[PDB]
Protein backbone atom coordinates (compact mmCIF):
# COMPACT_ATOMS: atom_id res chain seq x y z
CA UNK A 1 0.00 0.00 0.00
CA UNK A 2 2.39 2.88 -1.61
CA UNK A 3 2.31 6.95 -2.17
CA UNK A 4 2.81 8.80 -4.81
CA UNK A 5 6.39 9.48 -3.16
CA UNK A 6 7.39 5.53 -2.83
CA UNK A 7 6.37 5.31 -6.58
CA UNK A 8 7.38 8.53 -8.35
CA UNK A 9 10.30 7.70 -11.23
CA UNK A 10 10.83 3.90 -10.25
CA UNK A 11 8.63 2.90 -13.81
CA UNK A 12 5.50 1.44 -11.36
CA UNK A 13 2.87 4.46 -12.12
CA UNK A 14 2.83 2.57 -15.58
CA UNK A 15 2.52 -1.28 -14.36
CA UNK A 16 -1.06 -2.27 -13.85
CA UNK A 17 -1.92 -3.81 -10.92
CA UNK A 18 -1.16 -7.39 -10.20
CA UNK A 19 -3.24 -10.06 -8.07
CA UNK A 20 -1.79 -12.97 -5.99
CA UNK A 21 -1.34 -16.79 -7.14
CA UNK A 22 -4.36 -17.45 -5.13
CA UNK A 23 -6.89 -15.30 -7.01
CA UNK A 24 -8.54 -18.38 -8.69
CA UNK A 25 -11.97 -18.06 -7.69
CA UNK A 26 -15.55 -16.61 -9.64
CA UNK A 27 -17.51 -13.36 -9.14
CA UNK A 28 -20.94 -14.50 -8.80
CA UNK A 29 -22.77 -12.71 -11.74
CA UNK A 30 -26.68 -11.92 -10.44
CA UNK A 31 -28.46 -11.10 -13.48
CA UNK A 32 -30.93 -8.91 -11.17
CA UNK A 33 -28.14 -6.34 -10.19
CA UNK A 34 -26.62 -3.77 -12.80
CA UNK A 35 -22.88 -3.86 -12.63
CA UNK A 36 -19.61 -1.59 -13.61
CA UNK A 37 -15.98 -1.97 -14.74
CA UNK A 38 -14.78 0.57 -12.22
CA UNK A 39 -10.86 0.39 -13.40
CA UNK A 40 -9.31 -1.23 -16.53
CA UNK A 41 -5.71 -0.76 -17.09
CA UNK A 42 -4.09 -2.20 -19.68
CA UNK A 43 -0.28 -2.39 -19.73
CA UNK A 44 1.74 -3.63 -22.94
CA UNK A 45 4.64 -5.56 -22.86
CA UNK A 46 5.40 -6.07 -26.22
CA UNK A 47 4.34 -4.14 -29.42
CA UNK A 48 5.20 -6.27 -32.58
CA UNK A 49 4.53 -4.62 -36.32
CA UNK A 50 3.64 -6.60 -39.10
CA UNK A 51 6.16 -6.44 -42.72
CA UNK A 52 5.64 -5.34 -45.07
CA UNK A 53 7.76 -7.89 -48.02
CA UNK A 54 7.90 -7.10 -51.65
CA UNK A 55 5.40 -10.13 -52.96
CA UNK A 56 1.46 -10.65 -51.51
CA UNK A 57 2.76 -14.61 -51.35
CA UNK A 58 4.60 -15.53 -48.78
CA UNK A 59 2.52 -14.30 -45.58
CA UNK A 60 3.76 -11.39 -44.05
CA UNK A 61 5.27 -11.78 -40.08
CA UNK A 62 4.75 -9.67 -37.10
CA UNK A 63 8.03 -8.82 -35.88
CA UNK A 64 9.66 -7.54 -32.48
CA UNK A 65 10.37 -3.71 -32.24
CA UNK A 66 11.83 -1.22 -29.69
CA UNK A 67 10.37 0.68 -27.80
CA UNK A 68 11.62 4.44 -28.18
CA UNK A 69 9.34 6.74 -25.82
CA UNK A 70 9.64 5.04 -22.23
CA UNK A 71 7.58 4.22 -19.61
CA UNK A 72 4.29 6.17 -21.11
CA UNK A 73 2.62 3.34 -22.55
CA UNK A 74 -0.74 1.90 -20.15
CA UNK A 75 -4.53 2.35 -20.41
CA UNK A 76 -5.85 2.94 -17.38
CA UNK A 77 -8.73 4.72 -15.24
CA UNK A 78 -10.99 3.60 -17.74
CA UNK A 79 -14.58 2.93 -16.97
CA UNK A 80 -18.00 1.70 -17.99
CA UNK A 81 -20.86 -0.13 -18.05
CA UNK A 82 -20.90 -4.04 -17.74
CA UNK A 83 -24.14 -5.02 -19.02
CA UNK A 84 -25.95 -8.57 -18.46
CA UNK A 85 -27.43 -10.08 -21.96
CA UNK A 86 -30.33 -12.20 -22.11
CA UNK A 87 -27.54 -15.11 -22.77
CA UNK A 88 -25.83 -14.36 -19.90
CA UNK A 89 -22.91 -13.18 -21.46
CA UNK A 90 -21.07 -9.79 -20.05
CA UNK A 91 -20.91 -6.81 -22.85
CA UNK A 92 -18.26 -4.34 -21.27
CA UNK A 93 -19.04 -0.93 -23.01
CA UNK A 94 -16.26 1.77 -22.29
CA UNK A 95 -17.77 5.18 -21.20
CA UNK A 96 -14.46 7.23 -20.24
CA UNK A 97 -10.80 6.92 -19.01
CA UNK A 98 -7.14 6.97 -20.34
CA UNK A 99 -8.04 5.18 -22.82
CA UNK A 100 -4.81 5.97 -25.70
CA UNK A 101 -1.23 6.45 -25.62
CA UNK A 102 0.98 7.32 -28.29
CA UNK A 103 3.84 5.29 -28.76
CA UNK A 104 6.51 4.89 -31.18
CA UNK A 105 8.30 1.72 -31.74
CA UNK A 106 11.30 0.87 -33.97
CA UNK A 107 11.89 -1.85 -36.16
CA UNK A 108 15.47 -3.40 -36.94
CA UNK A 109 17.21 -1.03 -38.82
CA UNK A 110 15.68 2.07 -37.91
CA UNK A 111 12.05 2.51 -39.15
CA UNK A 112 9.63 4.08 -36.45
CA UNK A 113 6.12 3.46 -36.13
CA UNK A 114 4.23 5.62 -34.43
CA UNK A 115 0.52 4.48 -33.37
CA UNK A 116 -2.21 5.61 -31.29
CA UNK A 117 -2.67 2.56 -28.84
CA UNK A 118 -6.25 2.40 -27.63
CA UNK A 119 -9.58 0.89 -27.21
CA UNK A 120 -11.60 4.27 -27.35
CA UNK A 121 -15.37 3.09 -27.60
CA UNK B 1 68.07 16.25 -57.49
CA UNK B 2 66.34 13.20 -57.23
CA UNK B 3 64.04 12.66 -59.88
CA UNK B 4 60.29 11.99 -58.96
CA UNK B 5 59.59 8.65 -59.81
CA UNK B 6 62.45 8.16 -57.20
CA UNK B 7 61.94 10.54 -54.23
CA UNK B 8 60.32 7.33 -51.83
CA UNK B 9 64.58 6.11 -52.42
CA UNK B 10 65.19 8.67 -49.32
CA UNK B 11 64.00 6.04 -47.10
CA UNK B 12 66.41 3.23 -48.45
CA UNK B 13 69.60 3.87 -45.78
CA UNK B 14 66.78 5.15 -43.35
CA UNK B 15 65.32 2.16 -41.40
CA UNK B 16 63.10 4.69 -38.63
CA UNK B 17 61.44 6.64 -41.19
CA UNK B 18 60.95 3.52 -43.70
CA UNK B 19 58.90 2.14 -40.67
CA UNK B 20 56.78 5.76 -40.41
CA UNK B 21 56.17 5.97 -44.49
CA UNK B 22 54.72 1.95 -44.04
CA UNK B 23 52.98 3.20 -40.35
CA UNK B 24 51.85 5.73 -42.98
CA UNK B 25 50.45 3.36 -45.89
CA UNK B 26 49.21 1.18 -42.84
CA UNK B 27 47.11 4.09 -41.79
CA UNK B 28 45.37 4.55 -45.09
CA UNK B 29 44.94 1.28 -45.74
CA UNK B 30 42.97 0.82 -42.47
CA UNK B 31 41.05 4.38 -43.02
CA UNK B 32 39.66 2.91 -46.20
CA UNK B 33 38.04 -0.02 -44.55
CA UNK B 34 36.53 2.03 -41.84
CA UNK B 35 35.58 4.42 -44.26
CA UNK B 36 34.23 1.92 -47.21
CA UNK B 37 32.04 0.27 -44.73
CA UNK B 38 30.43 3.42 -43.44
CA UNK B 39 29.62 4.20 -46.65
CA UNK B 40 28.33 0.68 -47.34
CA UNK B 41 26.35 0.63 -44.38
CA UNK B 42 24.75 4.24 -45.41
CA UNK B 43 23.78 2.99 -48.70
CA UNK B 44 22.93 -1.10 -48.03
CA UNK B 45 19.16 -2.54 -47.70
CA UNK B 46 18.84 -5.10 -45.37
CA UNK B 47 15.37 -5.28 -46.33
CA UNK B 48 15.60 -8.74 -48.35
CA UNK B 49 18.75 -11.12 -48.61
CA UNK B 50 16.28 -13.05 -51.47
CA UNK B 51 16.08 -11.04 -53.88
C1 LIG C 1 55.01 -2.93 -52.28
C2 LIG C 1 55.06 -2.50 -53.55
C3 LIG C 1 56.13 -1.52 -53.97
C4 LIG C 1 56.99 -0.64 -53.22
C5 LIG C 1 57.06 -0.49 -51.72
C6 LIG C 1 57.77 0.04 -54.26
C7 LIG C 1 58.80 1.02 -53.95
C8 LIG C 1 59.62 1.66 -54.81
N1 LIG C 1 59.60 1.55 -56.13
MG1 LIG C 1 58.51 -0.01 -57.26
N2 LIG C 1 56.95 -0.93 -58.34
C9 LIG C 1 55.92 -1.68 -57.87
C10 LIG C 1 55.72 -1.99 -56.44
C11 LIG C 1 56.46 -1.27 -55.39
N3 LIG C 1 57.47 -0.35 -55.54
C12 LIG C 1 54.98 -2.11 -58.90
C13 LIG C 1 53.73 -2.94 -58.75
C14 LIG C 1 55.52 -1.57 -60.12
C15 LIG C 1 54.96 -1.70 -61.53
C16 LIG C 1 53.72 -0.80 -61.57
C17 LIG C 1 56.73 -0.86 -59.67
C18 LIG C 1 57.49 -0.21 -60.73
C19 LIG C 1 58.54 0.72 -60.31
C20 LIG C 1 59.35 1.50 -61.26
C21 LIG C 1 59.29 1.49 -62.78
C22 LIG C 1 60.18 2.27 -60.34
C23 LIG C 1 59.80 1.89 -59.04
C24 LIG C 1 60.64 2.64 -58.08
C25 LIG C 1 60.42 2.42 -56.64
C26 LIG C 1 61.13 3.26 -55.62
C27 LIG C 1 60.73 4.74 -55.61
C28 LIG C 1 59.18 4.89 -55.65
C29 LIG C 1 58.85 6.37 -55.73
O1 LIG C 1 59.53 7.34 -55.33
O2 LIG C 1 57.67 6.66 -56.42
C30 LIG C 1 57.24 8.04 -56.45
C31 LIG C 1 55.87 7.97 -57.09
C32 LIG C 1 55.12 9.10 -57.18
C33 LIG C 1 55.63 10.41 -56.67
C34 LIG C 1 53.72 9.08 -57.79
C35 LIG C 1 53.27 7.75 -58.39
C36 LIG C 1 51.80 7.87 -58.80
C37 LIG C 1 51.17 6.58 -59.33
C38 LIG C 1 51.78 6.15 -60.66
C39 LIG C 1 49.70 6.74 -59.61
C40 LIG C 1 48.88 6.96 -58.34
C41 LIG C 1 49.13 5.77 -57.41
C42 LIG C 1 48.02 5.49 -56.41
C43 LIG C 1 48.17 6.45 -55.22
C44 LIG C 1 48.12 3.98 -56.15
C45 LIG C 1 47.38 3.28 -55.00
C46 LIG C 1 48.14 1.97 -54.80
C47 LIG C 1 47.38 0.66 -54.94
C48 LIG C 1 46.20 0.74 -55.90
C49 LIG C 1 48.41 -0.39 -55.36
C50 LIG C 1 60.69 2.59 -54.34
C51 LIG C 1 61.85 1.76 -53.74
C52 LIG C 1 61.53 3.53 -58.86
C53 LIG C 1 62.94 3.15 -58.55
O3 LIG C 1 63.41 2.04 -58.74
O4 LIG C 1 63.78 4.14 -57.98
C54 LIG C 1 65.19 3.79 -57.95
C55 LIG C 1 61.26 3.27 -60.27
O5 LIG C 1 61.85 3.83 -61.27
N4 LIG C 1 58.83 0.93 -59.02
C1 LIG D 1 51.26 6.00 -48.72
C2 LIG D 1 51.42 7.20 -49.29
C3 LIG D 1 52.66 7.97 -49.09
C4 LIG D 1 53.61 8.05 -48.00
C5 LIG D 1 53.55 7.35 -46.64
C6 LIG D 1 54.62 9.00 -48.55
C7 LIG D 1 55.84 9.43 -47.81
C8 LIG D 1 56.80 10.28 -48.20
N1 LIG D 1 56.90 10.99 -49.36
MG1 LIG D 1 55.58 10.52 -51.05
N2 LIG D 1 53.96 10.68 -52.49
C9 LIG D 1 52.82 10.00 -52.48
C10 LIG D 1 52.48 9.02 -51.43
C11 LIG D 1 53.21 8.87 -50.16
N3 LIG D 1 54.36 9.46 -49.78
C12 LIG D 1 51.95 10.29 -53.64
C13 LIG D 1 50.61 9.68 -53.95
C14 LIG D 1 52.70 11.30 -54.39
C15 LIG D 1 52.28 11.99 -55.65
C16 LIG D 1 51.52 13.24 -55.21
C17 LIG D 1 53.93 11.49 -53.57
C18 LIG D 1 54.94 12.44 -54.02
C19 LIG D 1 56.08 12.81 -53.16
C20 LIG D 1 57.00 13.89 -53.48
C21 LIG D 1 57.04 14.82 -54.68
C22 LIG D 1 57.88 13.88 -52.32
C23 LIG D 1 57.42 12.86 -51.48
C24 LIG D 1 58.30 12.83 -50.30
C25 LIG D 1 57.87 11.84 -49.29
C26 LIG D 1 58.49 11.91 -47.93
C27 LIG D 1 58.19 13.22 -47.16
C28 LIG D 1 56.68 13.59 -47.10
C29 LIG D 1 56.25 14.38 -48.35
O1 LIG D 1 56.88 15.36 -48.80
O2 LIG D 1 55.06 13.96 -49.03
C30 LIG D 1 54.62 14.68 -50.21
C31 LIG D 1 53.41 13.96 -50.80
C32 LIG D 1 52.15 14.21 -50.43
C33 LIG D 1 51.84 15.24 -49.39
C34 LIG D 1 51.01 13.43 -51.05
C35 LIG D 1 49.90 14.37 -51.56
C36 LIG D 1 48.48 13.90 -51.21
C37 LIG D 1 47.64 13.46 -52.41
C38 LIG D 1 47.54 14.49 -53.53
C39 LIG D 1 46.23 13.03 -52.00
C40 LIG D 1 45.48 14.12 -51.22
C41 LIG D 1 44.95 13.63 -49.87
C42 LIG D 1 43.57 14.20 -49.51
C43 LIG D 1 43.43 14.14 -47.99
C44 LIG D 1 42.43 13.44 -50.19
C45 LIG D 1 41.94 13.89 -51.58
C46 LIG D 1 40.52 13.33 -51.84
C47 LIG D 1 39.83 13.67 -53.17
C48 LIG D 1 38.37 13.20 -53.18
C49 LIG D 1 39.91 15.15 -53.53
C50 LIG D 1 57.94 10.64 -47.28
C51 LIG D 1 58.98 9.52 -47.47
C52 LIG D 1 59.27 13.97 -50.36
C53 LIG D 1 60.71 13.52 -50.24
O3 LIG D 1 61.16 12.89 -49.31
O4 LIG D 1 61.44 13.29 -51.43
C54 LIG D 1 62.81 12.85 -51.33
C55 LIG D 1 59.04 14.58 -51.71
O5 LIG D 1 59.63 15.58 -52.23
N4 LIG D 1 56.31 12.17 -51.98
C1 LIG E 1 59.35 -9.25 -31.10
C2 LIG E 1 59.93 -8.41 -31.93
C3 LIG E 1 59.10 -7.93 -33.09
C4 LIG E 1 57.65 -7.89 -33.30
C5 LIG E 1 56.51 -8.31 -32.40
C6 LIG E 1 57.56 -7.25 -34.65
C7 LIG E 1 56.30 -6.99 -35.35
C8 LIG E 1 56.08 -6.23 -36.43
N1 LIG E 1 57.01 -5.73 -37.22
MG1 LIG E 1 59.20 -6.16 -36.99
N2 LIG E 1 61.29 -5.92 -36.54
C9 LIG E 1 61.86 -6.42 -35.43
C10 LIG E 1 61.13 -7.25 -34.47
C11 LIG E 1 59.68 -7.34 -34.31
N3 LIG E 1 58.73 -6.97 -35.20
C12 LIG E 1 63.28 -6.12 -35.27
C13 LIG E 1 64.20 -6.60 -34.13
C14 LIG E 1 63.56 -5.30 -36.44
C15 LIG E 1 64.85 -4.67 -36.86
C16 LIG E 1 64.92 -3.32 -36.18
C17 LIG E 1 62.26 -5.25 -37.17
C18 LIG E 1 62.18 -4.48 -38.42
C19 LIG E 1 60.83 -4.14 -38.91
C20 LIG E 1 60.57 -3.16 -39.98
C21 LIG E 1 61.58 -2.37 -40.77
C22 LIG E 1 59.11 -3.21 -40.02
C23 LIG E 1 58.66 -4.15 -39.08
C24 LIG E 1 57.17 -4.17 -39.12
C25 LIG E 1 56.46 -5.02 -38.14
C26 LIG E 1 54.95 -5.01 -38.05
C27 LIG E 1 54.36 -5.53 -39.35
C28 LIG E 1 52.85 -5.76 -39.32
C29 LIG E 1 51.97 -4.55 -39.08
O1 LIG E 1 52.31 -3.35 -39.21
O2 LIG E 1 50.63 -4.92 -38.73
C30 LIG E 1 49.61 -3.95 -38.44
C31 LIG E 1 49.79 -3.41 -37.04
C32 LIG E 1 48.91 -3.66 -36.05
C33 LIG E 1 47.68 -4.49 -36.29
C34 LIG E 1 49.12 -3.07 -34.67
C35 LIG E 1 49.91 -4.02 -33.76
C36 LIG E 1 50.12 -3.46 -32.34
C37 LIG E 1 51.48 -2.79 -32.09
C38 LIG E 1 52.64 -3.75 -32.24
C39 LIG E 1 51.56 -2.22 -30.67
C40 LIG E 1 52.56 -1.05 -30.68
C41 LIG E 1 53.21 -0.79 -29.32
C42 LIG E 1 54.63 -1.31 -29.15
C43 LIG E 1 55.06 -1.06 -27.70
C44 LIG E 1 55.60 -0.62 -30.11
C45 LIG E 1 56.78 -1.50 -30.53
C46 LIG E 1 56.39 -2.48 -31.62
C47 LIG E 1 57.57 -3.24 -32.20
C48 LIG E 1 58.08 -4.32 -31.26
C49 LIG E 1 57.07 -3.90 -33.47
C50 LIG E 1 54.68 -5.89 -36.85
C51 LIG E 1 53.97 -5.10 -35.75
C52 LIG E 1 56.76 -3.20 -40.17
C53 LIG E 1 55.93 -2.07 -39.65
O3 LIG E 1 55.97 -1.64 -38.50
O4 LIG E 1 54.93 -1.56 -40.56
C54 LIG E 1 53.97 -0.62 -40.08
C55 LIG E 1 57.96 -2.59 -40.72
O5 LIG E 1 58.07 -1.68 -41.61
N4 LIG E 1 59.73 -4.73 -38.38
C1 LIG F 1 48.54 -6.06 -51.23
C2 LIG F 1 47.89 -4.89 -51.23
C3 LIG F 1 48.70 -3.64 -51.52
C4 LIG F 1 50.07 -3.40 -51.96
C5 LIG F 1 51.15 -4.38 -52.25
C6 LIG F 1 50.18 -1.95 -52.04
C7 LIG F 1 51.39 -1.25 -52.52
C8 LIG F 1 51.58 0.08 -52.69
N1 LIG F 1 50.83 1.07 -52.18
MG1 LIG F 1 48.89 0.68 -51.17
N2 LIG F 1 46.85 0.40 -50.95
C9 LIG F 1 46.19 -0.76 -50.71
C10 LIG F 1 46.80 -2.10 -50.91
C11 LIG F 1 48.18 -2.27 -51.34
N3 LIG F 1 49.06 -1.29 -51.68
C12 LIG F 1 44.78 -0.61 -50.25
C13 LIG F 1 43.81 -1.73 -49.92
C14 LIG F 1 44.62 0.84 -50.19
C15 LIG F 1 43.37 1.64 -49.84
C16 LIG F 1 42.73 2.02 -51.20
C17 LIG F 1 45.96 1.37 -50.63
C18 LIG F 1 46.13 2.82 -50.69
C19 LIG F 1 47.38 3.44 -51.10
C20 LIG F 1 47.57 4.90 -51.26
C21 LIG F 1 46.65 6.08 -51.01
C22 LIG F 1 48.95 4.90 -51.70
C23 LIG F 1 49.42 3.58 -51.79
C24 LIG F 1 50.81 3.55 -52.26
C25 LIG F 1 51.40 2.20 -52.43
C26 LIG F 1 52.75 2.09 -53.06
C27 LIG F 1 53.80 2.65 -52.06
C28 LIG F 1 55.28 2.37 -52.40
C29 LIG F 1 55.69 3.20 -53.62
O1 LIG F 1 56.36 4.21 -53.49
O2 LIG F 1 55.30 2.82 -54.95
C30 LIG F 1 55.47 3.87 -55.98
C31 LIG F 1 54.30 3.75 -57.00
C32 LIG F 1 54.21 2.75 -57.88
C33 LIG F 1 55.26 1.67 -58.04
C34 LIG F 1 53.03 2.68 -58.83
C35 LIG F 1 51.92 1.73 -58.35
C36 LIG F 1 50.87 1.66 -59.49
C37 LIG F 1 49.61 0.85 -59.19
C38 LIG F 1 49.95 -0.62 -58.91
C39 LIG F 1 48.63 1.01 -60.37
C40 LIG F 1 48.07 2.44 -60.41
C41 LIG F 1 47.04 2.58 -61.55
C42 LIG F 1 46.98 3.93 -62.28
C43 LIG F 1 48.24 4.32 -63.05
C44 LIG F 1 46.53 4.98 -61.31
C45 LIG F 1 45.20 5.53 -61.81
C46 LIG F 1 44.36 6.01 -60.66
C47 LIG F 1 43.49 7.17 -61.08
C48 LIG F 1 42.46 6.73 -62.13
C49 LIG F 1 42.83 7.76 -59.85
C50 LIG F 1 52.82 0.62 -53.38
C51 LIG F 1 52.87 0.28 -54.89
C52 LIG F 1 51.26 4.96 -52.34
C53 LIG F 1 51.86 5.35 -53.65
O3 LIG F 1 51.64 4.85 -54.75
O4 LIG F 1 52.70 6.47 -53.53
C54 LIG F 1 53.24 7.05 -54.75
C55 LIG F 1 50.03 5.81 -52.13
O5 LIG F 1 49.99 7.07 -52.20
N4 LIG F 1 48.45 2.69 -51.46
C1 LIG G 1 43.89 10.90 -35.74
C2 LIG G 1 43.12 10.29 -34.61
C3 LIG G 1 41.88 9.75 -34.72
C4 LIG G 1 41.10 9.75 -36.01
C5 LIG G 1 41.41 9.17 -37.20
C6 LIG G 1 40.51 9.27 -38.39
C7 LIG G 1 39.15 10.00 -38.29
C8 LIG G 1 40.95 8.68 -39.52
C9 LIG G 1 40.29 8.60 -40.83
C10 LIG G 1 40.96 8.07 -41.87
C11 LIG G 1 40.37 7.93 -43.22
C12 LIG G 1 38.91 8.35 -43.38
C13 LIG G 1 41.13 7.44 -44.24
C14 LIG G 1 40.71 7.19 -45.63
C15 LIG G 1 41.55 6.63 -46.53
C16 LIG G 1 41.22 6.44 -47.97
C17 LIG G 1 42.07 6.02 -48.92
C18 LIG G 1 43.54 5.65 -48.64
C19 LIG G 1 41.58 5.92 -50.30
C20 LIG G 1 42.34 5.62 -51.35
C21 LIG G 1 41.76 5.52 -52.71
C22 LIG G 1 42.46 5.10 -53.79
C23 LIG G 1 43.93 4.67 -53.74
C24 LIG G 1 41.72 5.00 -55.07
C25 LIG G 1 42.26 4.53 -56.21
C26 LIG G 1 41.45 4.39 -57.48
C27 LIG G 1 40.64 5.39 -57.93
C28 LIG G 1 40.52 6.72 -57.21
C29 LIG G 1 39.74 5.21 -59.17
C30 LIG G 1 39.52 3.73 -59.55
C31 LIG G 1 40.89 3.07 -59.61
C32 LIG G 1 41.56 3.05 -58.20
C33 LIG G 1 40.93 1.96 -57.32
C34 LIG G 1 43.03 2.72 -58.45
C35 LIG G 1 41.20 9.15 -33.48
C36 LIG G 1 40.03 10.06 -33.07
C37 LIG G 1 40.64 7.79 -33.81
C38 LIG G 1 42.11 8.96 -32.25
C39 LIG G 1 43.59 8.99 -32.55
C40 LIG G 1 43.87 10.28 -33.29
C1 LIG H 1 31.31 5.00 -36.30
C2 LIG H 1 29.97 4.37 -36.66
C3 LIG H 1 28.90 5.00 -35.80
C4 LIG H 1 27.67 5.31 -36.62
C5 LIG H 1 26.60 4.28 -36.35
C6 LIG H 1 25.29 4.65 -37.02
C7 LIG H 1 24.21 3.89 -36.26
S1 LIG H 1 24.11 2.30 -36.96
C8 LIG H 1 23.09 2.42 -38.45
O1 LIG H 1 21.77 2.85 -38.01
C9 LIG H 1 20.70 2.95 -38.99
C10 LIG H 1 19.32 3.28 -38.37
O2 LIG H 1 19.10 2.72 -37.06
C11 LIG H 1 20.60 1.70 -39.87
O3 LIG H 1 19.73 1.89 -40.97
C12 LIG H 1 21.93 1.32 -40.48
O4 LIG H 1 21.67 0.13 -41.26
C13 LIG H 1 23.00 1.16 -39.39
O5 LIG H 1 24.23 0.90 -40.07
Amino acid sequence: TLTYDDIVGTGLANKCPTLDDTARGAYPIDSSQTYRIARLCLQPTTFLVKEEPKNKRQEAEFVPTKLVTRETTSLDQIQGELKVNSDGSLTFVEEDGIDFQPVTVQMAGGERIPLLFTVKN
Amino acid sequence: GLPWYRVHTVLINDPGRLIAAHLMHTALVAGWAGSMALYELATFDPSDPVL
